[PDB]
């Protein structure tokens, strides 16, 4: 076969979760096959076939999304988590069935050792459930699952020959030319 | 909540000298008899707490 037409090894991405910004992509050397010397002619075609059967990014996105749709640790509570999120707020605070006396006497009041307005249960749950005031993400920062659904490992044949896109190792392009920077 | 802790009994650690001499060799010692845990609770209304 001719190796100029060989399917390139994919570019798998690097995430850097601590910051959350993308940390670049690498040639997928971590998963590759030793075939040129020992495999010879019969395994050159096999390796090319394996490389060109690498899933296109949309398929990888779908598989990853289906993978973390079965996690059990979604960012938001499912029925299992919200059942016990509701269970305590229903049983939190002063009991609703407690018939405690109200004594509006200016002299000679009761002691109320215990243990007249009351908050509704719906509002009680609303306090526990309400999210932040941000409600909008930061540009460039994304979560691990969010980063894996985007930034998909895919073959990039003939990457470094276009007009002026080059690549994203660890950079920020500002001057209309690829300036891999933050030196 | 169960909340434990451990207190140092080392005389050099707990006690500070104006000379920095060895207090273990100089008869210093400590005995803890009662060690309680104080706490202040704000009596805010239960409907508010």
């Amino acid at each position: 076969m001719n190796l100029l037409n060989a399917a390139p090894t994919p570019y798998v991405w690097k995430y850097n979760p601590v910051t959350g910004k993308c940390a670049g992509a690498q040639q997928n050397y971590g998963a590759t096959i030793d075939w040129v010397l020992p495999g010879g002619n019969s395994f050159a075609y096999a390796a090319d076939e394996i490389r060109r059967r690498f899933p296109e990014p949309a398929v990888t996105r779908a598989i990853t999304a289906r993978f973390e749709a079965e996690s059990d640790q979604q960012p938001y509570a499912g029925p299992h988590e919200t059942n016990i999120i509701t269970a305590d707020v229903v049983r939190s605070g002063p009991p609703p069935s407690a018939v405690y006396p109200f004594d509006p006497s200016g002299v000679q009041r009761v002691q109320l050792s215990g243990g007249p307005e009351m908050t509704p249960d719906a509002f009680k749950y609303y306090l526990r459930v309400q999210g932040p005031s941000q409600e909008v993400d930061e540009p460039g920062v994304m979560s691990q699952r969010q980063f894996m659904t985007t930034f998909l490992p895919a073959m990039v044949p003939h990457p470094f020959d276009s007009e002026s896109p080059d690549a994203f190792p660890a950079y920020f392009s500002s001057v209309y030319k690829g300036t891999n920077a933050f030196e | 909540y169960t909340y434990e802790w451990v207190l140092r009994k080392d005389p050099n650690m707990i006690l500070q000298s104006s000379l920095g001499n060895d207090l273990r060799a100089d008869g210093a010692s400590i005995i803890y008899n009662e060690v309680n845990l104080m706490a202040n609770f704000m009596p805010m209304d239960h409907n508010t707490s």
